[PDB]
């Protein structure tokens, strides 16, 4: 019911693959965890699960230690990345299967699949087999199997993964719905940061092995604790800068641009920490770049890509003294042929800034909805 | 552990094995005692390692040959007949069913190898082996062939290496000499020579064996063929014109076979040893008993003095008796079922033309002795 | 389905003249059989096409007796028929005992975790590889002190055989975990979270998926029951209790060779282990 | 519930183990069994409970006969030396020499009770004697008389039906001595061959020869103040029979020989059945080919006929002068070749034979081996250019010898020692020349230990051949190590 | 290179799952083919490539006739859905293989292997197997594999549709850049819709079998020929609307809403062959509807679902007496929260009109881009 992570640490053999890292999930929670392929998102799923040893630390649900209970009485339900759909068995022995054995009820298990199947519309497949659905289809089952069992914990390993695009975007709702009916704890898991960002409650940010953040989805957009977590989160990946740190004060760090015009800015961010000559990252979002009228901070080159992906415009920039191409987003519709010189300002306001060893310096700027 | 209540007896698979039968259904007419007769393949060899465990026929048929070894391990119980029943033989017969004093086996008839002539190819069979490479290539040219006897045993190849002064062993007045083995002497070696010769002049095929000689002589493709008295049933019935003769000469010399007694001893673990004297005495060795089986395939000149005057009219039985008085009576002692291993080895090595007949006898006489 | 190169036929035709011929070379010896079981007499040599039909060999391997003009009525020489009930029940059994042993085995081989289970299957096929021929004086002893306590699976007796082949289990076990090992985790790690205990997973969830691999477990087990000789033909001493392979070899006495009794046999004995691949088909 | 009732076997069995002897077998069998309730009891151990009914069938009908193999190596186990000593005296107690003279007896029937009859033929005279009711060990003394028995004398039915009683009973003449039933019709005296007092030593009854039991022979001897008596029996003679394989010449001399033979036979074995087997499995699946399901099953069909019936009709058409396939393969070439007698043709023919009884199992290997190929490779390939050979050798063949190999060594191990193709088809093929034990150019390591011990005349010695058994299976531990 | 299609038609039996669908593709061009699941994109690549054959119509490649001409001889490379990479063959010996078999020259291989895996930085993996790789090194192996070929047309296969999200979006940029610096045919297969606008020259819409338009994929965002091109295209889906027409005109087309409150707005659209009182469908995107203060046409309901992507904020409104919740999309951050009631503006100009069977009305409104 309210499942939490105190000093877990999971090792193969010798290698220590996630050090200490404490997670604390309320009632009726949706947590999405975030990271790339073979970062431990299945890991960390399958541990609360029981299918997973916990090597040291301590793992409550519904504040008792669960750590050697066996999976069965854990009171949770998982949905596995493959769907682990019983290919001999039915669609609806699929989904009552866990009240098929243990306790068999002839007459419950009727009604418990067809109020499952009425709320994902599976009423017309109901004794076909898995090899006979699609995909999408597939998924539906996987899921129902779950509701069907109505846990204390839902724990779904990539529920949207494998399906297509346009019907990626149609489940998006169909689950923030379903949570909200429902009312109770689900630990989501996605490498896609779009999952992440929409459905949780809470988001939790893992790079190999590690917790980088915990926060609210437009906390951890507006204020990464990180470079990793920055560059994780935003349609197009956050553009990166390097910078050399000139000045500092309590209000405001001042740094250097790498161009021939040596241009110097100064930033809203937390000088804590930070010394003068320091090697850095200048953080700032494609969507953050204003037209370069409106700005004094101009950054010129030539174009390299225009992407016109109909609502808005994506364009990458070459810009020289800089081997990374700076990535422009412009709403609507703009008619900018490649190849063509492109100028964009640099809102000082709207910027990051990252240490060395990554960490971000604190953004004194005050963001609505945080 | 031989089940006690009932007669299991075994027989060789070329004697009348459907009229012994006869036999035993009469017994169990009588008895209420049930026969079975059964013909089991390599039956000099199965018996032995069946009897050794206590297992096996309550009766065992072999030529007197064999029973020696049969005896000497402890194989066969002392058969009891009293003055009356033993004065129903031919004294002679007694005398090949007994080792160490003692009385081994029923003897049942007297059986010896005759030369089979197809009449109509061949009106004047041949009186010398001299002559039959002649006249193979008469009768090569005709379509047909001359002689076409088993090779593969010794039995059926003795008579033409015992010819010229081949023997086993050496009977000096009272007993065996176990040391002086005629196998290796000028006398074994020319007649040996004699049937390789018949083999590289292309005459025979060293691989020619019992079922092949058969079935050459009954479809009529052969002119002569070597065989004993339980063949002839065989050759009745392919309708073939034949006649039983003398065997031919070697070197002057007539050749000598091997007498053998068809004879039935008692296995020394049955329970039945009461039974089985019944059986043989009163059943098996009366006019009646044996009429039965020499009907099914003959079985040549009788032990038994009454029905044997019934059967000395038939001319086939007196050219079988006139062949057996030219050859000599098998030798009964232990040593003899070790002569046969080697002699085997010994003539099929020597036709084949792996090893020379001196070559090939020499390994033969150095392992008789040891 | 593609597009084919060079006129596709060039190799297509001369396969189709390949296999033609090929499958005369093997289907040839059988031929033979079916040939001499038809032929008149029981000569070992023969015409290879028979002149006139005969019949009588398949009459005595039915049970029937046959008249020749000659001397009366020859009777059935062999129980055939038995002999065949007798294999197949030997085998039968034999095979079923033998996939029940073995996928039990490789179940817990396969996913449970216990010290050593790499040199007990190591151990279990160095032990398997020496043969049961050089065995056979110890075999003997074995069914004879365990004859008198168990009698229906001592000396004899065709539960004392089947006992004997339900050693031969390494091989098997080896195959079957090797499948198990290929079958999807999630699978039975959503079993266990439904409830299942470690049999209800055994056999509701991997047991049904593994029919194709135990239904050729089976076969291979009932092929290798049914020409087993050695250790058969030591313990089966009555005649009436053989099986074919003990019993078949009765008929090709070299002074009674009874070659066309046996040929008409010989094509009967191909039927149970065809009747197992005609309904092998699922 | 259950518990108890296999716990009562447990001391129904486990006790009478102990009692009767038998103590070379009480000991595994409780071994095996405490172990099994030990297992399936407590939930402790519940991984072995998948294990234990498999590996029990291992014990008892594979490692057992194997250890007890390796016993019978350390004694002179023989053709002469086969039972145990309280069997070779049970045997040597039975029989019995005749020392009366017979007599014909009749069995009279008077009320519900029976009376016997004898007749002297030496005499004339006969005896009767008294009442008796038929059961267990009684003697009956005989009277002479001159009268007739009421009652009509017993058909041989009804004398076979009361056999069992009437040869317990021991009639006893006025004048002679004892005299039991011989047969059917006959009563003669048949006394013990010979007698055993309290120490071992049997003594005879006709002649008087007293005899001791030599344990190092095996046998009961005859001794002075040689005879020796042989049903024989089973005593040990430690390193013997393991130190002849080192000392023998005549056997060592075959015994590198046939081991060549048999590495090279089963090696020829494997690689063509493999190679028939795949280049078929990969044609029948073919796409293109039309009568899949018809060729799937007729190349099949060798398989679905026994081994053994196989190896006998192709023993009678690989006849060398005779024999149907000799007959054409003369008719057009023009040779004959010596199937039997060559050691080289004969060895061929065995790969020939093998090949035809082993590509069916290899085929239907690849077959469903061949599906763990996807598709799509074949389809790059097809991309790149590649035609059905160059698929076979770069993509086909070297995809499937690693699924391949453990079945393909198993394959090995399987013709390493097949017995039965040798025994039946060739028994040893062409004889091996001067040998002090029985061999072959085709015989396996199988065959020749095989002939060693069972094959009647040149030797029959079971202890040699479990030596040279051992010998072989722990040369092949080195497999492990 | 220019790869052409007249009436190519595929059957399975008796299952047209292709309609006689025409395409024209020019030398260079990238041209995606896009869908949902099993809509026949593959089939449609498979043979182009020769993987299947044409059951009618032609197929040019270069000018000339390929429907029956092998796939190897049709100057034609294909990156496989599943990389379809040899698993015993490592990544250098995949690279190669091609040209490996006939024609095969060692230090070409070298070259050619070593310069692909230069622009795909494969240089440390070429001694690798494609077990070890992982699932993104292996997608690059796979077009790596066909840039050593070098064939005249490229096909490619959801070559992005396995990975990562963040990775998708990273190799979407590798494709446009490679696809410039070749300058050679690429044909393209996906599902997702983001990927047919940005690396596009031209989309091929396909709706089961049936090819429903093609164009630029700026034309097909603003002016769909059917409601499938206009609920296919467009980050989320479009906006459907049940209308009926009331009145029509030379120049523009008024529908009713299904609102209680029953108004009526006038749409600049094509006004042939149009009935008044005919069930429509009005066509809206997100992105282009107003704030409730600018517009004049309101529609007010209930919001059900707030996402908070950062960039952007999506609002999913229950606009009562429809069941479908209206989407609205909005730059920045928009401080809205679940269940309040909210009101926008829809303008006329941005509006699609879509008849019964689904055919959309020709916009007449002029838009930039085109
Ligand atoms: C000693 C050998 C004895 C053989 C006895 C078998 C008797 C049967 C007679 C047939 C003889 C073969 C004649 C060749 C005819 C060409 C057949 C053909 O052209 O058909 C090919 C069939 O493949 C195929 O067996 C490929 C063709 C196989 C040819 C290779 C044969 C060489 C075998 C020697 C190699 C030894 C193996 C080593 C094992 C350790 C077509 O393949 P593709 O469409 O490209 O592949 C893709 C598809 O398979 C996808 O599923
Ligand atoms: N049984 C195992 N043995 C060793 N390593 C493992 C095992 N299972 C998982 N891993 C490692 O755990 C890492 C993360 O796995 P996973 O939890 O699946 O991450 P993901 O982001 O869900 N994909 C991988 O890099 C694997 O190498
Ligand atoms: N080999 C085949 N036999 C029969 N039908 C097929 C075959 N391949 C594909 N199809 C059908 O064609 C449709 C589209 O196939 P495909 O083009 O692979 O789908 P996709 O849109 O690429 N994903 C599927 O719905 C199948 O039913
Ligand atoms: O050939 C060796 C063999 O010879 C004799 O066997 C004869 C037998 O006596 C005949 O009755 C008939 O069956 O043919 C046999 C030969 O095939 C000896 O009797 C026998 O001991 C010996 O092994
Ligand atoms: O290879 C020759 C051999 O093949 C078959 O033997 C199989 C056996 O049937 C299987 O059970 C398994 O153990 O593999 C063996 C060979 O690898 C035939 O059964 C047999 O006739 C033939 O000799
Ligand atoms: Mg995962
Ligand atoms: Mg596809």
């Amino acid at each position: 019911a309210s499942v939490q992570l105190q000093n877990v640490t999971k090792a193969w053999g010798e290698v220590v693959v996630s050090k200490d890292i404490n997670l604390d999930i309320h009632e009726g929670e949706f947590v999405v965890f975030v990271g790339p392929s073979g970062c431990g998102k299945s890991t960390l799923l399958r541990m609360i699960a029981g299918l997973e040893t916990i090597t040291s630390g301590d793992l409550f649900i519904g504040e008792k230690r669960m750590n050697d209970t066996p999976p069965a009485e854990r009171g949770v339900g998982m949905v596995f990345q493959s769907y682990a759909l019983y290919p001999h068995l039915s669609v609806a022995e699929n989904m009552s299967f866990g009240l098929k054995l243990a306790g068999a009820k002839k007459e419950v298990i009727n009604q418990r699949v067809n109020q499952v199947a009425e709320v994902l519309q599976l009423a017309h497949l109901l004794d076909r087999k898995p090899k006979a659905l699609s995909g999408g289809q597939r998924q539906r089952v996987a899921i129902g199997r779950t509701l069907v069992a109505e846990p204390s914990v839902f724990l779904l390993d990539e529920p949207l993964s494998n399906l297509d695009a346009a019907l990626r975007v149609q489940m998006r709702i169909e689950i923030s719905r379903l949570h909200k009916r429902l009312g109770r704890t689900m630990i989501y898991v996605t490498h896609d940061q779009v999952e992440a960002m929409t459905l949780a409650d809470k988001i939790v940010v893992l790079d190999a092995g590690r917790v980088a953040q915990v926060g609210k989805p437009l906390e951890l957009y507006h204020y990464p604790a990180d470079r990793f977590v920055a560059g994780f989160i935003g349609s197009p990946k956050m553009n990166f800068l390097p910078v050399k740190v000139t000045a500092t004060a309590i209000d405001q760090v001042q740094v250097e641009l790498p161009m021939p015009n040596r241009q110097q800015v100064w930033l809203p961010v937390e000088s804590r920490d930070v010394q003068v000559g320091a090697n850095m990252s200048l953080g700032i979002r494609p969507e953050h770049l204003l037209p370069s009228d409106i700005a004094d901070v101009i950054l010129e080159g030539e174009v390299q890509v225009v992407e016109q992906l109909g609502n808005e415009t994506q364009i990458h920039i070459q810009i020289p003294s800089i081997r990374q191409n700076l990535v422009y987003r412009q709403n609507d519709v703009v008619l900018v042929e490649e190849g063509a010189t492109f100028a964009i300002g640099l809102p000082p306001e709207r910027c990051h800034l990252f240490r060395e060893d990554g960490t971000a310096c604190r953004r004194l700027h005050k963001e609505p909805g945080v | 552990k031989i089940e006690e209540g009932k007669l299991v007896i075994w027989i060789n698979g070329d004697k009348g094995y459907n009229g012994l039968a006869e036999v035993g259904k009469k017994f169990e007419k009588d008895t209420g005692i049930k026969v079975t007769v059964e013909h089991p393949d390599k039956l000099e060899e199965k018996f032995p390692q069946v009897a050794a465990t206590g297992d096996g026929p309550d009766i065992i048929f072999w030529a007197h040959d064999r029973f020696g070894c049969y005896a000497q391990s402890g194989l066969l119980a002392e058969i009891t007949p009293d003055k009356a029943f033993q004065d129903k033989l031919y004294p002679f017969t007694w005398d090949a069913v007994r080792y160490n004093g003692k009385l081994i086996a029923y003897p049942i008839a007297v059986e010896a190898l005759s030369l089979i002539y197809n009449k109509d190819l061949l009106p004047n069979p041949p009186k010398t082996w001299e002559e039959i490479p002649a006249l193979d290539k008469e009768l090569k040219a005709k379509g047909k062939s001359a002689l076409m006897f088993n090779l593969q045993e010794p039995y059926f190849t003795w008579p033409l290496i015992a010819a010229d002064g081949g023997y086993a062993f050496k009977y000096e007045n009272g007993k065996y000499d176990i040391k002086d083995v005629g196998v290796d002497n000028a006398g074994a070696k020319a007649g040996l020579t004699f049937l390789v010769d018949l083999i590289k002049n292309k005459h025979m095929n060293a691989d020619t064996d019992y079922s092949i000689a058969e079935a050459a002589f009954n479809k009529g493709e052969t002119a002569m063929t070597i065989n004993g008295p339980w063949a002839w049933s065989n050759i009745d019935t392919s309708k073939v014109n034949y006649g039983v003769t003398v065997l031919p000469t070697f070197k002057g010399q007539p050749s000598k076979p091997f007498v053998g007694v068809l004879s039935a001893g008692i296995n020394a673990a049955s329970p039945n040893k009461e039974l089985a004297k019944e059986f043989l005495e009163n059943y098996l060795l009366t006019d009646e008993g044996l009429e039965a089986v020499n009907k099914d395939k003959p079985l040549g000149a009788v032990a038994l003095k009454s029905y044997e005057e019934e059967l000395a009219k038939d001319p086939r039985i007196a050219a079988t008796m006139e062949n057996a008085q030219k050859g000599e009576i098998m030798p009964n002692i232990p040593q003899m079922c070790a002569f046969w291993y080697a002699v085997r080895t010994a003539v099929i090595n020597a036709a084949s033309g792996r090893q020379t007949v001196d070559e090939a006898l020499k390994d033969a006489q150095t392992r008789i002795t040891k | 389905a593609m597009v084919q190169p060079k006129s596709q036929k060039a190799r297509l035709f001369i396969t189709h003249l390949l296999l033609l011929l090929f499958i005369a070379a093997i289907m040839f010896p059988l031929l033979m059989v079916v040939a001499i079981s038809l032929r008149q007499g029981n000569f070992a040599t023969g015409s290879l096409i028979p002149e006139q039909i005969s019949w009588d060999h398949w009459k005595l391997a039915l049970g029937f007796s046959v008249e020749q003009a000659d001397g009366r009525i020859t009777p059935p020489p062999f129980p055939v028929l038995l002999w065949l009930w007798n294999s197949v029940k030997v085998a039968g059994i034999s095979a079923i005992g033998i996939v029940a042993l073995s996928t039990t085995c490789a179940y817990a081989f396969a996913r449970m975790r216990f010290p050593g289970k790499a040199t007990l299957l190591k151990g279990m096929l160095i032990f398997q590889m020496f043969p049961a021929v050089l065995s056979l004086v110890a075999l003997y002893a074995l069914f004879d002190r365990l004859g008198e306590y168990i009698p229906f699976i001592g000396l004899n007796t065709h539960g004392g055989v089947i006992f004997a082949y339900l050693g031969g289990i390494a091989l098997h076990v080896w195959t079957i975990k090797g499948y198990f090992e290929t079958i999807d985790s999630s699978l039975e790690e959503a079993a266990a979270l439904d409830g299942a205990t470690p049999w209800q997973a055994f056999r509701l969830v991997l047991l049904p998926l593994s029919v194709p691999i135990l239904a050729v477990v089976f076969i291979l087990s009932f092929i290798a029951a049914i020409t087993e000789v050695p250790v058969a033909s030591l313990l089966l001493r009555d005649v009436n209790s053989y099986t074919l392979a003990v019993g078949m070899q009765q008929y090709l006495n070299p002074q009674n060779y009874l070659w066309g009794d046996f040929a008409a046999a010989a094509v009967m004995s191909a039927l149970p282990i065809t009747i197992v691949f005609l309904l092998a088909q699922r | 519930s259950v518990l108890g009732l296999l716990g009562l076997l447990v001391g129904y069995l486990v006790v009478l183990m102990y009692a009767q002897g038998e103590y070379l077998f009480a000991i595994t069998t409780l071994i095996l069994s405490s172990a099994g309730l030990y297992i399936f009891a407590n939930r402790k151990a519940y991984a072995w409970r998948y294990v234990y009914p498999g590996m029990a069938g291992m014990g008892l009908f594979v490692l057992f006969p194997l250890v007890c193999t390796i016993a019978i190596a350390f004694t002179n186990y023989s053709s002469t030396n086969q039972l145990t000593f309280e069997r070779a005296q049970e045997v040597l107690l039975d029989r019995s020499w005749q020392a009366g003279k017979t007599y014909n007896f009749g069995l009279y029937p008077a009320g519900d009770e029976w009376q016997l009859a004898l007749s002297d033929g030496e005499t004339g005279k006969n005896y009767l004697s008294d009442a008796f009711k038929f059961g267990g060990e009684q003697k009956l003394q005989l009277k002479e008389t001159t009268a007739q028995p009421e009652g009509e004398r017993a058909n041989l039915r009804v004398i076979t039906q009361n056999r069992q009683a009437l040869s317990d009973i021991t009639a006893i003449l006025p004048d002679g001595n004892k005299v039991m039933m011989s047969s059917l019709r006959q009563f003669s005296g048949t006394q013990p061959l010979y007698t055993l007092d309290g120490d071992g030593t049997l003594t005879n009854n006709q002649s008087g020869v007293k005899y001791r039991p030599n344990n190092q022979i095996g046998f009961y001897q005859s001794i002075t103040a040689d005879e020796k008596l042989s049903p024989g029996y089973t005593v040990t003679t430690g390193w013997k029979n393991f130190t002849r394989v080192f000392t023998d010449e005549g056997i060592q001399k075959p015994f590198l020989a046939i081991f060549v033979w048999t590495v090279v036979f089963s090696l020829i074995t494997v690689f063509l059945t493999v190679a028939v087997g795949m280049v078929l499995a990969c044609l029948v699946q073919w796409e293109a080919l039309r009568g899949k399901a018809v060729y799937r099953v007729l190349l099949i069909l060798p398989y679905a006929v026994p081994s053994f019936i196989s190896i006998l009709i192709f023993k009678g058409l690989f006849n060398q002068s005779f024999g149907e396939i000799n007959m054409m393969l003369s008719a057009l070439f023009g040779v004959k070749p010596a199937w039997f007698s060559d050691p080289t043709t004969a060895r061929t023919m065995l790969i020939i034979v093998n090949t035809w009884l082993g590509y069916p199992y290899m085929m239907i290997l690849c077959m469903g081996l061949l599906k763990a190929i996807p598709d799509d490779l074949y389809e790059a390939s097809a991309m790149d250019g590649a035609g059905p050979f160059q698929n076979f050798f770069k993509i086909t063949l070297p995809l499937l010898i690693k699924p391949l190999t453990p079945l393909m060594i198993a394959s090995f191990a399987f013709n390493f020692n097949n017995f039965v193709l040798i025994q039946l088809l060739t028994n040893g093929g062409p004889d091996r020349l001067g040998t002090t034990t029985p061999a072959g150019y085709t015989d396996l390591l199988v065959n020749y230990t095989y002939r060693i011990a069972f094959e009647g005349g040149g030797g029959q010695d079971f202890g040699l051949a479990a030596a040279i058994a051992t010998l072989i299976f722990l040369l092949v531990g080195a497999l492990a190590i």
